[PDB]
Order: structure tokens, then C-alpha cells, then sequence
């Protein structure tokens, strides 16, 4: 049964500062003696935390329901165990799936299951004067639970449960999320002796666990323990006293850190590298100390907000079982050549299956070439000696690379070559595949020369016909089971990929994502990587092109590659920022100067806004002196750092 | 254009129709070998029909570039190895007539009938182990008395025959096309001429004589407790007494003159039958010898294709140790192998065959051949000598560990490899020496068994039992005389297998006498023996010797430096009897 709590006098919420609070380890490798850059959710330095109070005194047993946002750093400042668990949900009302981690006096219970839960639910403890002893007597959480999918029970232990009279004597600090279907707790544990406020100091947390619970959770709520005694005199819904502690609430966003690592592996201090352009200096410099002197930060920053990669609309497979396992391949003097276009080619696979002898790429990496987009795939195939396919390759020379088949130095492609033996060798000779052998002139890079014109080796008029000093230029090729190696047929399939300005055909595979606005974005179309704010554009181009440059040549307007528009691309911002520093060592005190701003596009006006030819200086006194220069600003302007 | 550009030509065009041609023959040639039936000879003949007729035509096609343009000199070195006329120089009517001579002696020296016996085994086994003074001789003289008396006449005409065709094509005569191989011309400092190989020949043997005078008398004096009354301390050993018909070997002397007796040699065949090696192990132990001197491993249809085992009594097939290069690529052996230590010893020579023709699989068609005739031997010896020191059969599990060796085991081995190898010395040059003085026409045809028993007194100290008169003809009887081969390639190959010896020893840093040494684990020797056996024949055969030894000239000190030992000992023994003969004493 559910009992709602009277006689609780209602106050105003509290808010408090969190001092470089809520780091955890980011991922499970050993790291020692190194400064580490990570991106990932964690709570922003000197944030604004929530603040809630179980203070007897105005009863204030305070239980709201929270927002669950993007996970939560929850501390606990307590001394009698008075936060028992929390409930995460959507509705909370047994229409959808809850997940319930209670600690109970014996057991941790972690369920997800279909719940009523009440409307204010809460454990009870209960002291007796005649013998001294606390037990727990009420469990007033849920009414019915239905469906469960998730359940564990730890082992059992007792617990203290009596009340204390000092202060606060425990920091217990846990962080939440909830990515890709499991439910992530971070959690540290540190004695401290104090009485109010969330304390200073440093600390990460480690991995505790990960369920995997699958489930929507939006919204949050603490469950706490009650007292009740001979001095506590009413019914059930009012007879019933409190027991001190505190919690407090954070909300984490995506960030990047500067985590540092001393050489016995902990995290001993970290950099939010977006809480102040000093803060963006250090995480720059990789170290937490700053010299003297001015440095270039970046513009107006709105933090990371969501990530879109954007491809093609294509779902058709590539013909790469044609090429490779064709029943007739070629002969080498006059090769084939197949065009592959409007196609999704996975090449991974590929390059896995193992079965070539040389796969060898060239001005294209072998792995990124798995998600890249070109504008035609050519392949050309042939069957040549085992000991030529050295000669298939750019800048190399023989009979093969000057009259067959001349590859350019810029070559874009990846050359494929397996053995063949058991297909195209018989007794008695396979005598199919001829190769010129005599030639006037080397072949251009990509020529096909089939002609049989009888090579006149010396200076007599050949007639037509051979015989003597007339050779005709076409020898063929002798296979046999019994070769050795160097004799042996090799078949070799070139790759070859070009790009031009039409729009991309062979793209893939990767699947894209939604199209965002007047947000700071990551983006990627057609394999092209950047970060700004997407805007809707009423301009258009010529039908031939694709991406719009400016005078540096960066891409100020990407075409979306599904619905054919234009989009134009601005940074984060527009503006310039300079940061002087007098030294991390002498102080922390900064000014900022702002190269394109007439003095407002500032981060913060403070006071002592002063305006010079290099823009406008702010947290600077302006002195009417002329001293030698100390840190250069520009426009003959100076600063130091005076008494 | 230039003829030099329009040879480089003609030989791209050359190489790539004999390369099918010669592996078509090659293929038809083992098939038979291999499978010794019916209808494989006619494949035999006729793959050597048509490989023989192309490069007939392909030589009459060679000539038409004059050979004074060409300066490349290596266009040079195939076209002066295709250009040569042979013996279609002579007319037609003499050419059917020598071929036939050929045959006639060829068929004269198989088929001998001594009544009846024939020569394999039948006069062969009583020659080698009769050990009696007279049935011996009965078994020299019918065989000096009918095969070498039914070939009188012919070996007359077969010297006109031969002299006139080898006038024809620019030399003397045909000692000098004989002696044409070892001629290097062009290349300054090192340059060797036809009638520099006389000598050197000469300047080498007296340099030898003193071993030879000392391993004489001791064999004499050993020899003389055996036959009682018919050898004289002064006089020369009789013809039919040297342990062989033709007294080539002096090997089947060794079961009389023991140094040592009681103490045996290395006999380590119980030591393979007790691990049961399957007739296989052998050849695996002998490719990760060569692996580890550091050359590399065998390819892989070596393992499949080749016969490496008789394949029992429904397959027939002629099975004389011989190691096969088919081109293109391909490589075999073909051996009846037993577990015996001969076998395990044949096994390194052959497989040391087969790692000389792998070196030079790079160069052209015409240049794939070792760098002169006493090449190829040499390379094959000397892993049969390394792989035999009882260091190497310890290093390898059989051969039992403790095993101490003594002097007196060490001077047994020495002498029955003396035997084998300072034996045959003074026979080779005394036989090529003849056939080069009657060649030449020094010897007039009255004087040919006159004089021939005139230089075995003087050089190899042998007598002859009964005399021999004008008619008889004593060294057609011999095999390579009759059947018309070289002979000089058994006094080179001797010399570099001990030059070559050397030269692996000292890069081994080896260190104490080199009868014992061993060069397996010693990776820069191999470099070393692998930067000669990539050229081929491209290069000059003194060049090619000065990368492996230091110097552009044969030596015979290392060879004596081999058998020091055994010379000091045989210097004290002799010290009771003679040294040296005399000419005057003949048992008749
Ligand atoms: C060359 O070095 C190898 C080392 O791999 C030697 O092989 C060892 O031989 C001994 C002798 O029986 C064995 O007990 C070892 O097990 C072998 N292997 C190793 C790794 O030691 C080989 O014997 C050397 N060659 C010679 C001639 O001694
Ligand atoms: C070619 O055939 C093999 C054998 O059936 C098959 O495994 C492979 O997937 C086929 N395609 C390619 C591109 O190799
Ligand atoms: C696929 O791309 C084409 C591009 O012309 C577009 O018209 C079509 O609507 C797309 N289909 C989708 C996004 O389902
Ligand atoms: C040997 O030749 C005969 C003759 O036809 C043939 O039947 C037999 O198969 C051949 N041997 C082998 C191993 O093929
Ligand atoms: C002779 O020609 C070959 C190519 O056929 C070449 O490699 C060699 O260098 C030439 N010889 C000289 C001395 O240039
Ligand atoms: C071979 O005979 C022909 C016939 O005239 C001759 O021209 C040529 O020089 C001869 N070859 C040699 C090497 O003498
Ligand atoms: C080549 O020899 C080395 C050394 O014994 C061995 O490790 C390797 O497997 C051999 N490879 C082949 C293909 O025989
Ligand atoms: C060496 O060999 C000689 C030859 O008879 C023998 O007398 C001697 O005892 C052996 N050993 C030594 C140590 O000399
Ligand atoms: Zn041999």
C-alpha cells in the first residue's frame, strides 16, 4: 500500500557549484604518465548543480521527480544511509517498463519490470526504546509489477542503519547514462568530514556495471528511508521524522577533456577545453601550464552538438562477382576493361577473402577506401607469368610494362593478383594466351595496340611476309602443369577509380542520417569531413558541378547528395579571438581581444572594455604611460602585467 | 640498323622457342627414364628429333651477322656458342662414314664376348677381387687381346676422320677443339690461350710428383707380402695388379694396405637402420644442411614429381644417381636411394647438382652451364666432403656423442681417400696426355703401343706383363677413349675440389688442419660460394674462380696441404724400403 507524506514544510530550491566534478575513466586501457584528449558526456566545470536536502529539524524530505536529460552525476553526502536507490523511467505507471535498483537492509535488487509505482514512495526504519535496535520495517515503492525482462539480487549483508549525530562522513558519487541499450554506472566512494555544499578536490570514478536493459528512460526519482520512533507520534502518513543528508544533481553534455594520468595510471587532473579560451590554450598546447605571452584561440564556440553523414541513396551491389570469377579472362595484349558506375561496393570483404596473392593499393589507403566516394570504377583483367606481375606497377620496365600494358606514376587503383594454376593449365601446354613481344614504341599509359603489323627488325623492306630479319611480334604463352613457380599463370585484376566533377556514382556503403539546421554540426557528404552550421541556400550552380570554394579554396557551399539541394556552410560562428596571458604561473587572470569587433560578439563584457585598431580588448585597465613593449597586441598597442 | 641492336634481336626471338623445345625434350626424356617400356623410345627419338633439327636450322640462321660488330660480348658469347659449324663442315659421303665409325665402336667395346664372359660383371668381378697372380691375368690379357685387337684399324681413321674436320673449322687439330674450352679471349688480364693449358698441366703435376713417389713405394712394399716372388723392391708394379682392369683406381687396394687394421672407420649405416630413416629423412637432412650454409630451400614440385625410390618390380626403370633440370623451373632427382652411408653421401652430391643449377636460372638460354667443364664436379664434391667429417654425423643424432677420435683412426681415412684421389692423377695426364701427342701427329702410326708403355714407366711407374707389339691397341679399350670423350676434366675437377675447399675453410674461421673441417652454421661462406654460382657461364672461368679462391690460375697447394699428414707419415715409413723405380725391370 502507497501513503502520501504530509506535514513537510515546502522551500525554495537550492542551487550550488560544482568544483571540477563528475570525471570518470573514459574507456578500460592502462594509461600512465600522459596527457589524454577524449570526447564523451561528462559534467562541465564550475556548472550549476542542483541541491536537495532530508533535514528534520521543516521535514523538507524532498523527492522530486527529474529529468534524465543525456545521464546524471548524483552525489550523496550522508552519514545513515538514508539515499537507498532510485527508480529510472518514462510514465512510471506500469504502461511502460521501469527499472527499480533499491537497497534494501539485506539485498541490492536491480529489476526492470512493468511498475505501479506510488506516488511517494519511500523505505521505512524503525528504532524501539525498549531494546536499542533500528530495523526496517516499511517498503512502500511500487504496487504491482507485471512484466519483467532484467532481474539480479546480490548477495546478502546486513547493514548499520543507526542514526548518527556528527556530520557528514561519506561522499558517494555515481554517473549515469544510457547509450545503445545499456544503462552505464560510473560510481567512487571518499571519506570527508564536513557539514554543507558539495566539497572541492578531484576524483574519477571507475566502472561499476552495464545493463543491459533496453528501455526509454526520460525521467528520474530518489528513493530515501524514514525514521519512525515513540518520539515521532501520528498515523502513517504524518508520524514520522527524516534523518540529515544531502544529494545533488548534475547534467552531463558532450565535451572534450584533457585528462592527465600520473605514472601509477589514476586521473589526477583534467581540462574542460571549452570553459574559457585559456581552458582552449591549454587543451592546444597539451599542457597545463602557460607561458606569457598572446595566443590565437578559435571563434565563438557552441560546443559539439550532433553528428550527420550524408551519401547517396543507392542500395545496388557491384558486379565484383563478374570480374573475378569470369569464366574467360584475356589475353594479356589485348586486355578488357569494365566500367562499374551506380553501384554500392563493399571491398572489405574483398580484401579478406584471402585467397590473392598480391593486393597491393596505391594513393589510396587500404581501409578508407571502404567508405569513399569516386566517380567511375574501372577493372581491367588479364592472365600473365608469375614472375611479370612484379612488372605490373608504375615506373617499371620489361616486356610487359613497355608493349603490353603501361600503367601512369599517378596511379589511383589497387592491383590484384592470384594464382591460377589449376583452372588454365593442361598436359601438352595451354597455348591460348599470346603477348606482343616486338614493338616500335613504348605504349602510352592505358593504350591498346591489337595490330599484327610484321616488325622489319633491320633495314630491308619486309614485303608483308616473314622469314628472315621480319619477326611477326605476337609469341605465345606456355602453360603447363609441371612449372615451376616463375612459369606459372597468374590471373591480375586492376582497379582502377577516378573522380570528376559530375555527381559521385560509386559511393558506399554507409549508411547516411538526417539533415539538420542553423545548429554548429558535424557533417560528412560524399566523404568530405567539416564542422559548421548547415544553412538552407536560395542560390543554384551549374548542372556539372558539385561543391561551391571561396578564395582559400574551403567548401562554403555542399549540395546535399539525396535531394539535390544547395546548402551553404558558416563556422560555429564569425569572429576573432586572442587570448593574453601573464603566465599560468604568475596568475589566471586573462584578457581576451576580439579582432572584428567594434566596441556585442563577446564571450563576457566584464568591464574595462577598450577599443584599439586591433579590435576590442576586454579585461584590460588602459593606462596613459608608453612603456617598452612587453606582449605585443598589435596597431603599436602593448600589454604587461603591472601592480 | 647497327648489327649489334639487330642481334639482341634475333636471340629475344631465339630464347623463347628454345625454352619450349628444350622442357618438350626434356619431359619425353624423363617419361622413358623414369618408365622403361615400350613406345616412350619413339617419343624419346622424336623430341630429340625436333629439338635437334630446329637447332640446326636456328645455327644456319646464326651465321648470317658477321661476329667482328658485335662489343656487347655477351651478344658476343652466344652467338660465338651458336655459330659453330660442328661437324657438318665435312661432305656427306665421309659424315655417314664417321657415324659409322662411331657406332661400330661404341657396339665393339658393349657387346665384348671373352670365352663366355662379358665385361659387366664378368671380367670386372674377377679383376677386382681374384687376388690370384695368373686367373688375373688371364683376365687382363683376353681383354687387351680381342677388344682392344678388334679395334686397331678403325681408330685409325677416326683420327684422320676427326683431325680433318677439326682443321676445317680454324684449329690445329682436334686436341686443340678439345682443348678450346678452357679459352677466354677479349677480356684484358684475363685472357688464357689454347696451348696455355699444356702447360700449367705440366707445372702442377711436378709440384704433385712427391706424394706420388712416396704412396708408389708404399704400395709396392705392401704389395710385394701378398704375391710372393713377382715383384721386385727396384721394378714397377705389374699392370694387373693395381686393384683394377684398367688400373684407374687404385681403391680395391685398400682391403691389402691397412695402416691400422684393427681399428675400423666411421660405419654409421647400423646407426640409420636402428632409427628406421625412411629413405626420405635423407634427403630432408641434406636440404637443411644447404639451408643452414644459407642458400635456399628446394621448391616444391622437386617433393611431388621426382622419383626418389625404385618404384619396385611392375615398374622398371634405369636408376643411375643423376640430378634433372627440365627448365622452366622445374627440377628432380632421380635416385634407387637405400639406407646405407653411401647413399646418405650421394644424396648431399647430387643435391649439391641441384643447388648449382638453381644459381643460375636468371641468365639467357645459352649461358646457363657452369663457368668450364670442371665446374659443375667440383661443387658437387666438396658438400660430399664437408657433409662425411665425423664432426657433422655427431652434430646429427645418429653417430653416438661421446665418440673421441685418434691419429690413428685419422691416418685410415686419410689413406683410402688417398688412394681414390692421388691416384688417378698421373693416369689422367699420362692418357690425355697421349691422345693430345698422337692428335697432334707426334706419334706416327708405327709407334703407338711403343711408345705407350714408354710413358706408363715414366709417369705412372707400371710395367706391362707381357709385350705388347705394333698391332695391339691398349687404350681404346678404356671407355672414354673408345666412346669419344674428354678425359682433362678429371685433373681440374681434382684441384678445384680442394682449391674450392680452401677458400669455404678459411671463410669459415676454421681454425686447425682441413681434413676435419666442416662448413655448416657459417652463413658468410655460403654468400661467399653464391656470389660464383649466379654468374654462370656469362662470365670468365678465372674470373669466376677469383670470387671464390683469390687467384686467376689452378692450384695444387691446398691439395697437398690436405694430405700433410699422411705425406709425413708415409715419408717415415717408406724410410726402410725405396723411393722411386726404374724402367729396365719387366716381368716377361
Ligand atoms: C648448427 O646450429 C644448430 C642450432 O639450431 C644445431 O642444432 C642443434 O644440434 C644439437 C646437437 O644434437 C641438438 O641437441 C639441438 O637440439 C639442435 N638445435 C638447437 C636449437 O640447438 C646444429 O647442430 C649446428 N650444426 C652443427 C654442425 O653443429
Ligand atoms: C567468386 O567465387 C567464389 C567461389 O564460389 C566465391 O566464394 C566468391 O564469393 C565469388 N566472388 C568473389 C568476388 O570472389
Ligand atoms: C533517393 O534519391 C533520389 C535522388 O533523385 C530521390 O529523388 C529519392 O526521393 C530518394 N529516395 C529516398 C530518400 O527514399
Ligand atoms: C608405363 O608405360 C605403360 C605403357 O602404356 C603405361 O600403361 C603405364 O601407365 C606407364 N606407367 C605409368 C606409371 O604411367
Ligand atoms: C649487353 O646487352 C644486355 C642486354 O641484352 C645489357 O644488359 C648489357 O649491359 C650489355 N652489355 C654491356 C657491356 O653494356
Ligand atoms: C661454317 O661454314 C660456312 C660456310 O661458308 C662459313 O661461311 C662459316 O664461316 C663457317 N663457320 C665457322 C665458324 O668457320
Ligand atoms: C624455407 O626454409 C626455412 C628455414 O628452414 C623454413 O622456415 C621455411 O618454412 C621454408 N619454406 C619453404 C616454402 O620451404
Ligand atoms: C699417433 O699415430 C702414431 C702412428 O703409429 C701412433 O704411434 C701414436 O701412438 C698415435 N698417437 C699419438 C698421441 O702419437
Ligand atoms: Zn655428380
Amino acid at each position: 500500500q502507497c501513503v502520501n507524506l504530509t506535514t513537510r514544510t515546502q522551500l525554495p530550491p537550492a542551487y550550488t557549484n560544482s568544483f571540477t566534478r563528475g570525471v570518470y575513466y573514459p574507456d578500460k586501457v592502462f594509461r600512465s604518465s600522459v596527457l589524454h584528449s577524449t570526447q564523451d558526456l561528462f559534467l562541465p566545470f564550475f556548472s550549476n548543480v542542483t541541491w536537495f536536502h532530508a533535514i528534520h529539524v521543516t521535514k523538507r524530505f524532498d523527492n522530486p521527480v527529474l529529468p534524465f536529460n543525456d545521464g546524471v552525476y548524483f552525489a550523496s553526502t550522508e552519514k545513515s544511509n538514508i539515499i537507498r536507490g532510485w527508480i529510472f523511467g518514462t510514465t512510471l505507471d506500469s504502461k511502460t517498463q521501469s527499472l527499480l535498483i533499491v537497497n534494501n537492509a539485506t539485498n541490492v535488487v536491480i529489476k526492470v519490470c512493468e511498475f505501479q509505482f506510488c506516488n511517494d514512495p519511500f523505505l521505512g526504519v524503525y528504532y524501539h526504546k525498549n531494546n536499542k535496535s533500528w530495523m526496517e520495517s516499511e517498503f512502500r515503492v511500487y504496487s504491482s509489477a507485471n512484466n519483467c525482462t532484467f532481474e539480479y539480487v546480490s548477495q546478502p549483508f546486513l547493514m548499520d542503519l543507526e542514526g548518527k549525530q556528527g556530520n557528514f562522513k561519506n561522499l558517494r558519487e555515481f554517473v549515469f547514462k544510457n547509450i545503445d541499450g545499456y544503462f552505464k554506472i560510473y560510481s567512487k566512494h571518499t571519506p570527508i568530514n564536513l557539514v554543507r555544499d558539495l566539497p572541492q578536490g578531484f576524483s574519477a570514478l571507475e566502472p561499476l556495471v552495464d545493463l543491459p536493459i533496453g528501455i526509454n528512460i526520460t525521467r528520474f526519482q530518489t528513493l530515501l528511508a524514514l525514521h519512525r520512533s515513540y518520539l515521532t507520534p501520528g498515523d502513517s502518513s504524518s508520524g514520522w521524522t527524516a534523518g540529515a543528508a544531502a544529494y545533488y544533481v548534475g547534467y552531463l553534455q558532450p565535451r572534450t577533456f584533457l585528462l592527465k594520468y600520473n605514472e601509477n595510471g589514476t586521473i589526477t587532473d583534467a581540462v574542460d577545453c571549452a570553459l574559457d579560451p585559456l581552458s582552449e590554450t591549454k587543451c592546444t598546447l597539451k599542457s597545463f601550464t602557460v607561458e606569457k605571452g598572446i595566443y590565437q584561440t578559435s571563434n565563438f564556440r557552441v560546443q559539439p552538438t550532433e553528428s550527420i553523414v550524408r551519401f547517396p541513396n543507392i542500395t545496388n551491389l557491384c558486379p565484383f562477382g563478374e570480374v573475378f570469377n569470369a569464366t574467360r579472362f584475356a589475353s594479356v595484349y589485348a586486355w578488357n576493361r569494365k566500367r562499374i558506375s551506380n553501384c554500392v561496393a563493399d571491398y572489405s570483404v574483398l580484401y579478406n577473402s584471402a585467397s590473392f596473392s598480391t593486393f597491393k593499393c596505391y594513393g589510396v589507403s587500404p581501409t578508407k577506401l571502404n567508405d569513399l566516394c569516386f566517380t567511375n570504377v574501372y577493372a581491367d583483367s588479364f592472365v600473365i607469368r608469375g614472375d611479370e606481375v612484379r612488372q605490373i606497377a608504375p615506373g617499371q620496365t620489361g616486356k610487359i610494362a613497355d608493349y603490353n600494358y603501361k600503367l601512369p606514376d599517378d596511379f589511383t587503383g589497387c592491383v590484384i593478383a592470384w594464382n591460377s594454376n589449376n583452372l588454365d593449365s593442361k598436359v601438352g601446354g595451354n597455348y591460348n594466351y599470346l603477348y606482343r613481344l616486338f614493338r616500335k614504341s613504348n605504349l602510352k599509359p592505358f593504350e591498346r595496340d591489337i595490330s599484327t603489323e610484321i616488325y622489319q627488325a633491320g633495314s630491308t623492306p619486309c614485303n608483308g611476309v616473314e622469314g628472315f630479319n621480319c619477326y611477326f611480334p605476337l609469341q605465345s604463352y606456355g602453360f603447363q602443369p609441371t612449372n615451376g613457380v616463375g612459369y606459372q599463370p597468374y590471373r591480375v585484376v586492376v582497379l582502377s577509380f577516378e573522380l570528376l566533377h559530375a555527381p559521385a556514382t560509386v559511393c558506399g556503403p554507409k549508411k547516411s542520417t538526417n539533415l539538420v539546421k542553423n545548429k554548429c554540426v558535424n557533417f560528412n557528404f560524399n566523404g568530405l569531413t567539416g564542422t559548421g552550421v548547415l544553412t538552407e541556400s536560395n542560390k543554384k550552380f551549374l548542372p556539372f558541378q558539385q561543391f561551391g570554394r571561396d578564395i582559400a579554396d574551403t567548401t562554403d557551399a555542399v549540395r546535399d547528395p539525396q535531394t539535390l539541394e544547395i546548402l551553404d556552410i558558416t563556422p560555429c560562428s564569425f569572429g576573432g579571438v586572442s587570448v593574453i596571458t601573464p603566465g599560468t604561473n604568475t596568475s589566471n587572470q586573462v584578457a581576451v581581444l576580439y579582432q572584428d569587433v567594434n566596441c556585442w560578439r563577446v564571450y563576457s563584457t566584464g568591464s574595462n572594455v577598450f577599443q584599439t585598431r586591433a579590435g576590442c580588448l576586454i579585461g584590460a585597465e588602459h593606462v596613459n604611460n608608453s612603456y617598452e613593449c612587453d606582449i605585443p597586441i598589435g596597431a603599436g598597442i602593448c600589454a604587461s602585467y603591472q601592480t | 640498323s647497327t648489327i649489334e641492336e639487330q642481334a639482341k634481336t634475333f636471340l629475344d626471338k631465339f630464347n623463347h622457342e628454345a625454352e619450349d623445345l628444350f622442357y618438350q625434350s626434356s619431359l619425353a626424356s624423363w617419361n622413358y627414364n623414369t618408365n622403361i617400356t615400350e613406345e616412350n623410345v619413339q617419343n624419346m627419338n622424336n623430341a630429340g628429333d625436333k629439338w635437334s633439327a630446329f637447332l640446326k636450322e636456328q645455327s644456319t640462321l646464326a651465321q648470317m651477322y658477321p661476329l667482328q660488330e658485335i662489343q656487347n660480348l655477351t651478344v658476343k658469347l652466344q652467338l660465338q656458342a651458336l655459330q659453330q659449324n660442328g661437324s657438318s663442315v665435312l661432305s656427306e659421303d665421309k659424315s655417314k662414314r664417321l657415324n659409322t665409325i662411331l657406332n661400330t665402336m661404341s657396339t665393339i667395346y658393349s657387346t665384348g664376348k671373352v670365352c663366355c664372359l662379358l665385361l659387366e660383371p664378368g671380367l670386372n668381378e674377377i679383376m677386382a677381387n681374384s687376388l690370384d697372380y695368373n686367373e688375373r691375368l688371364w683376365a687382363w690379357e683376353s681383354w687387351r687381346s680381342e677388344v682392344g685387337k678388334q679395334l686397331r684399324p678403325l681408330y685409325e681413321e677416326y683420327v684422320v676422320l676427326k683431325n680433318e674436320m677439326a682443321r676445317a673449322n680454324h684449329y690445329e687439330d682436334y686436341g686443340d677443339y678439345w682443348r678450346g674450352d678452357y679459352e677466354v679471349n677479349g677480356v684484358d688480364g684475363y685472357d688464357y690461350s689454347r696451348g696455355q693449358l699444356i702447360e700449367d698441366v705440366e707445372h702442377t703435376f711436378e709440384e704433385i710428383k712427391p706424394l706420388y713417389e712416396h704412396l708408389h713405394a708404399y704400395v709396392r712394399a705392401k704389395l710385394m707380402n701378398a704375391y710372393p716372388s713377382y715383384i721386385s723392391p727396384i721394378g714397377c708394379l705389374p699392370a694387373h695388379l693395381l686393384g683394377d682392369m684398367w688400373g684407374r683406381f687404385w681403391t680395391n687396394l685398400y682391403s691389402l694396405t691397412v695402416p691400422f687394421g684393427q681399428k675400423p672407420n666411421i660405419d654409421v649405416t647400423d646407426a640409420m637402420v636402428d632409427q628406421a630413416w625412411d629413405a626420405q629423412r635423407i634427403f630432408k637432412e641434406a636440404e637443411k644442411f644447404f639451408v643452414s650454409v644459407g642458400l635456399p630451400n628446394m621448391t616444391q614440385g622437386f617433393w611431388e614429381n621426382s622419383m626418389l625410390t625404385d618404384p619396385g618390380n611392375v615398374q622398371k626403370a634405369v636408376c643411375h644417381p643423376t640430378a634433372w633440370d627440365l627448365g622452366k623451373g622445374d627440377f628432380r632427382i632421380l635416385m634407387c636411394t637405400k639406407v646405407t652411408m653411401d647413399d646418405f653421401l650421394t644424396a648431399h652430391h647430387e643435391m649439391g647438382h641441384i643447388q648449382y643449377d638453381m644459381a643460375y636460372a636468371a641468365q639467357p638460354f645459352l649461358l646457363r652451364n657452369g663457368a668450364n667443364e670442371g665446374f659443375h664436379e667440383a661443387v658437387g664434391e666438396i658438400m660430399s666432403l664437408s657433409a662425411a667429417t665425423p664432426k657433422h654425423l655427431k652434430s646429427i643424432g645418429l653417430l653416438s656423442p661421446d665418440f673421441q677420435e685418434d691419429n690413428e683412426t685419422e691416418i685410415n681415412f686419410l689413406l683410402k681417400q688417398a688412394l681414390t684421389i692421388v691416384g688417378t692423377l698421373p693416369f689422367t695426364y699420362m692418357l690425355e696426355k697421349w691422345r693430345w701427342m698422337v692428335f697432334k701427329g707426334e706419334i706416327p702410326k708405327d709407334q703407338w703401343m711403343k711408345k705407350w708403355w714408354e710413358m706408363k714407366r715414366e709417369i705412372v711407374g707400371v710395367v706391362e706383363p707381357v709385350p705388347h707389339d705394333e698391332t695391339y691397341c691398349d687404350p681404346a679399350s678404356l671407355f672414354h677413349v673408345s666412346n669419344d670423350y674428354s678425359f682433362i676434366r678429371y685433373y681440374t675437377r681434382t684441384l678445384y675440389q680442394f682449391q674450392f675447399q680452401e677458400a669455404l675453410c678459411q671463410a669459415a674461421k676454421h681454425e686447425g688442419p682441413l681434413h676435419k673441417c666442416d662448413i655448416s652454421n657459417s652463413t658468410e661462406a655460403g654468400q661467399k660460394l653464391f656470389n660464383m654460382l649466379r654468374l654462370g657461364k656469362s662470365e670468365p672461368w678465372t674470373l669466376a674462380l677469383e670470387n671464390v679462391v683469390g687467384a686467376k690460375n689452378m692450384n695444387v697447394r691446398p691439395l697437398l696441404n690436405y694430405f700433410e699428414p699422411l705425406f709425413t707419415w708415409l715419408k717415415d715409413q717408406n724410410k726402410n724400403s725405396f723411393v722411386g723405380w726404374s724402367t729396365d725391370w719387366s716381368p716377361y
